[PDB]
């Protein structure tokens, strides 16, 4: 039971906050990748290469 | 180049209710329900009940909650107001053309189906204090309330604002009893601007058929006379001197209205000397410091009060009252020119025509007329009625004021303000 | 409106999420460029000396 | 019956004519027995220098006190005798003199207005009497906390520009402004291409035009000369003035970002957004249930006595924000909730509340243009600012276009991460520091 938050205004309010929530995920993904030196993803990144060759 | 305007339409129903409408082809609609429910219908056991009522208009009704009235009105950008005189209450409602039905529904709910829920009434009691406090910041409010209390035994003596001792003490029952004996068909008028007459007539016949109430314009107001004095040291003294005059829509009331403009009502020019204001010039002659004088003119169903209102410095008050009263005396003695009555007639006629220029002023005039007279009197027969006032009538109104038992209210440092017997 | 701090603000700084994104992306490329530089300065100020420069003497 | 949409079409067109000297003459005809006529001038305190600031205000005091044809009290005697009302106002940008009169009295009313504008007989003794009157008025205005904060907000927002000045001037200007200062002002500014004869009511445009040639035609037939007179933009700042007075029982605070001028389409959406936040005072019925989140929270938690949102327009700039009046322990909470609403509207405004603001603006616009006087003001003012009358059906078209996306775009443009001008008067210890007011102008979550 959560039906309070279902209607046209909350649909608009979610739509408004979507670019922001997407960008906060994009912030956090890169931040996790940067903090751990996530080898899987950073091999793709064309200049960040600590491993030779 | 405007459209040829519609005539106002007017209907008395058998039950005594009056419907009046005008189709101006305007973007907005105005609707008022005018009720003979003002403060004069209170008595000594229920003082202030019509004040709390005036404040209670967005409390819960039968199928419209407090929340719904506020939100629904505001959603369409509308207003709901309640304005009160000693005689009338007036519930008015404005919106765009397309939105009349929802605001009508809210109006009919407020006026014929209020619930006066115990706890809603309780949460509202402190608002009487705020409302009274704000109103009584103007010294004029104290004076005119005291003036009516001094003048009358009865009915018109009652204040527009709840007595302090009654704040917190007016009950849901008293509200219910007030609505049920005053908000009835034969005491009501339904006025509408920018609505059709069939829609209003229909609304009136479906929703406004009530009676189980009183009949008259009341227990009759007994004029008494007397004085009420309030020490302040307010730098300025506000005084009003008054005698019994004429009931509204008598011929004598027009004589009072014209005399009011001989003697002088409000100003006409920003920062002007008030050259053709005979009270103001008379005080100005022997007083050389900041003052004001106006003629005062309050006409009611069964009584009136005419005289003058002064503001002056504390030490100057006696002089200002005596200069003013002598100027009236001098018209009672017959010293009144034909051009002076004619200029006063011009100010009154133009004043009245300007009074009804807006929707707000038009609707209130049509509403009060419907309650006072049972009729609508068009602008040009009001103008005809003003024209018919003889010079002798204006002399006779001044004579009546000078010879008649006085009423007085004043506030300030009253050390140099005269009592009635000193005048 | 031609000016570059303006376009930096308009595209990247105005929104706090974009501001944070430009910092974290900024921190990745700084860590590379600074560690590249600061090692190369330290290695040049110690011309032979370290086992990285000795390495070739002892074989494959 | 007619719709709202139909009702706006049935509003009769404002007729405009230009006289040969460049005086514009304009009228909206209705069926009314009464009218309003007046002269709107492109003159006010923004045109005044440091040295003559308060001159127009001084002229306003002198305009009704005698002409070359009607000396002393003769003018007011004529106005009073026909039951007319003669009024005046002065802003930073506009001066107006107007007569409320019977429609049959429009001949004399136009004749008097021309006499006031052209033939102001500023007798030395009269200008001396007015010196003391204006000085007392300054003492009076000192006690109005609303008028003081708005003067303060102008003085700080427009810092070192002509828009920083008060209309009335400083007291030293009031006591040293000479007759020559006053006539120089009149000569420079009261010129035909810069003023409008406006009327509304029971009149033909033809006779308004006739009377304009009759009484106004000796104004700029060969007087089109000297540096005629460019305004120049006013630099808005982003700054704070705090008059701390704990002896006063309630704090006044006004806060504004820089608005755009009269011209800008952005005004309509800003006005929608301002309507959503709305106004409040302590005498409003039903507080808790009000639609505006600010008004609702302020009523319930006793956060203020009053607030109002505003959008004051000048040429190419303005002041967009709010003002409030509250108890000493409430300024922080008021400022928090106000700023949150601005921020909310920038980031996350929704369709339903925008409709409510749209509706509030249609209701305000139509309810305002009600009477000969507000319509006459609007004819006069609009021809100075827009150069047309913008008809009611155009505003409705401009209102209708506004949706949630527009409110989010247009609020962000002016509010989001912008430096406010702030003015504080009274018990203002709890007025938030400016850095913390600046920080309220963006959101870290967004």
């Amino acid at each position: 039971m959560l039906t309070r938050f279902l209607g046209p205004r909350y649909r608009q309010l979610a739509r408004n906050w979507v670019p922001t929530a997407s960008l906060w995920g994009a912030v956090g993904a890169v931040g996790l990748v940067w903090a751990t030196d996530w080898r899987l993803i950073l091999d793709w990144v064309p200049y960040i290469n600590g491993k030779f060759k | 180049v405007p459209p040829h305007p519609q005539d106002l339409e007017f209907t008395r129903l058998p039950n005594g209710l009056v419907i009046a409408s005008l189709e101006n082809y305007a973007p907005a609609s105005r609707i008022g329900l005018f009720i003979k429910a003002g403060s004069r219908y209170e008595n000594s056991n229920n003082l202030g009940t019509s004040h709390l009522l005036r404040l209670a208009s967005s409390l819960t009704t039968k199928g419209a909650s407090s929340f719904k009235i506020t939100r629904g009105i505001e959603a369409v950008g509308g207003k709901l107001s309640v304005t009160s005189t000693r005689e009338n209450m007036a519930y008015t409602v404005e919106c765009l053309r397309d939105d009349v039905d929802i605001l009508m529904e809210f109006l009919l709910n407020v006026t014929t189906a209020p619930e006066f829920r115990r706890w809603e009434v309780a949460a509202l009691q402190p608002q009487l204090r705020i409302d009274k406090a704000v109103a009584l910041q103007n010294p004029q409010a104290h004076v005119i309330e005291n003036l009516h209390a001094a003048a009358y035994r009865n009915a018109l003596a009652n204040s527009l604002y709840c007595p302090d001792y009654r704040i917190g003490k007016v009950t849901p029952v008293e509200l219910h009893d007030y609505v049920q004996n005053h908000f009835t068909s034969a005491r009501m008028a339904l006025i509408g601007l920018g609505v059709s007459h069939p829609v209003l007539k229909q609304v009136a016949e479906q929703f406004l058929n009530i009676r189980g109430g009183l009949g008259l314009s009341g227990a009759k107001a007994k004029y008494h006379g007397g004085e009420i004095r309030e020490q302040n040291g307010d730098s300025l003294v506000h005084a009003a001197l008054v005698a019994e005059s004429a009931a509204i829509g008598s011929a004598e009331a027009n004589a009072f209205s014209v005399l009011q403009h001989v003697l002088g009502a409000g100003p006409h020019v920003k920062r002007g000397s008030n050259a053709t204001s005979s009270l103001y010039q008379a005080v100005a002659k022997g007083v050389h410091q900041p003052f004001d004088v106006s003629a005062f003119n309050a006409s009611y169903s069964d009584s009136g009060l005419f005289g003058f209102y002064t503001i002056s410095q504390a030490a100057s008050a006696g002089d200002v009252i005596k200069a003013a009263y002598n100027q009236v005396k001098t018209i009672a003695q017959g010293n009144l020119s034909n051009p002076d009555v004619q200029a006063a007639k011009n100010k009154l006629k133009a004043g009245y025509l300007m009074s009804v220029e807006s929707s707000e002023g038009f609707l209130d005039e049509v509403g009060s007329q419907a309650l006072a007279a049972g009729s609508y009197t068009p602008p040009s027969t009001v103008l005809q009625q003003i024209d018919a006032v003889a010079d002798a009538d204006v002399i006779n109104a001044a004579k009546k004021f000078v010879s008649g038992r006085k009423s007085m209210a004043a506030s300030g440092n009253l050390g140099h303000t005269p009592f009635i017997d000193e005048l | 409106a031609p000016t570059l701090t303006a376009r930096l603000y308009s595209l990247l700084f105005r929104r706090t999420s974009t501001f944070a994104l430009t910092i974290v992306v900024g921190a990745l490329f700084f860590e590379r460029a600074f560690d590249q530089g600061a090692d190369a300065i330290y290695e040049h100020i110690n011309e032979g000396k370290l086992w990285k420069h000795i390495k070739h003497k002892y074989e494959n | 019956t007619a719709t709202y949409a139909q009702a706006l079409q049935s509003v009769p067109e404002t007729q405009v004519s230009q006289l040969d000297n460049g005086l514009r003459v304009a009228s909206e005809q209705s069926s009314q027995p009464t009218c309003t006529v007046g002269v709107w001038i492109d003159a006010g305190s923004r045109y005044e220098s440091e040295k003559n600031n308060g001159a127009g205000y001084f002229v306003e005091h002198l305009a009704f006190k005698g002409t070359k044809n009607r000396p002393g009290n003769a003018l007011e005697k004529e106005v009073e005798s026909m039951g007319a009302h003669l009024n005046a106002y002065s802003t930073r940008e506009h001066t107006a003199y107007y007569i409320k009169a019977l429609s049959k009295d429009l001949p004399k009313a136009v004749e008097l207005l021309a006499d006031i504008v052209q033939n102001c007989s500023l007798e030395d003794s009269q200008i001396e009497k007015e010196r003391d009157v204006i000085l007392q008025e300054l003492q009076e205005n000192d006690t109005s906390m609303r008028d003081v904060v708005f003067n303060y907000l102008h003085a700080t927002a427009f810092q070192g520009t002509p828009l920083a000045q008060s209309v009335e001037g400083p007291s030293e200007n009031v006591r040293k402004l000479s007759r020559a200062d006053l006539t120089e002002y009149l000569s420079r500014h009261y010129k035909a291409p810069r003023m409008v004869l406006a009327a509304a009511g029971g009149l033909e445009h033809r006779q308004l035009l006739d009377l304009a040639q009759k009484h106004f035609s000796g104004l700029s037939g060969t007087y089109d000369e000297d540096a005629v007179p460019t305004l120049s933009p006013c630099r808005f700042t982003g700054s704070q003035i705090c008059h701390r007075e704990d002896g006063l029982p309630l704090a006044h605070v006004a806060i504004a970002v820089e608005g755009p001028g009269w011209a800008h389409p952005d005004n309509v959406a800003l006005q929608v957004a301002n309507a959503i936040i709305g106004h409040y005072d302590c005498t409003y019925g039903g507080g808790a249930h009000l639609s505006s989140p600010l008004a609702s929270i302020a009523a319930t938690n006793k956060l203020c006595q009053s607030f109002q949102t505003f959008n004051i327009c000048y040429a190419d700039t303005g002041l967009l924000g709010a003002h409030f009046v509250c108890d000493h322990m409430s300024i922080d909470d008021m400022m928090f909730v106000l700023q949150g609403q601005w921020m909310r509207l920038c980031t996350s405004a929704t369709e339903s509340e925008v409709l409510r603001g749209k509706n509030l603006l249609r209701n305000a616009l139509v309810s305002h243009l009600d009477g000969t006087t507000p319509v006459c003001e609007d004819i006069g003012r609009s021809l100075l600012t827009y150069g047309r009358r913008i008809p009611l059906a155009e505003w409705e078209s401009r209102i209708a276009e506004v949706d949630a996306r527009v409110v989010r775009e247009v609020c962000s443009k002016y509010f989001y991460d912008q430096c406010p001008a702030v003015a504080g008067f009274g018990p203002i210890e709890q007025l938030p520091d400016y850095n913390r007011i600046r920080s309220g102008m963006f959101w870290l979550r967004f």
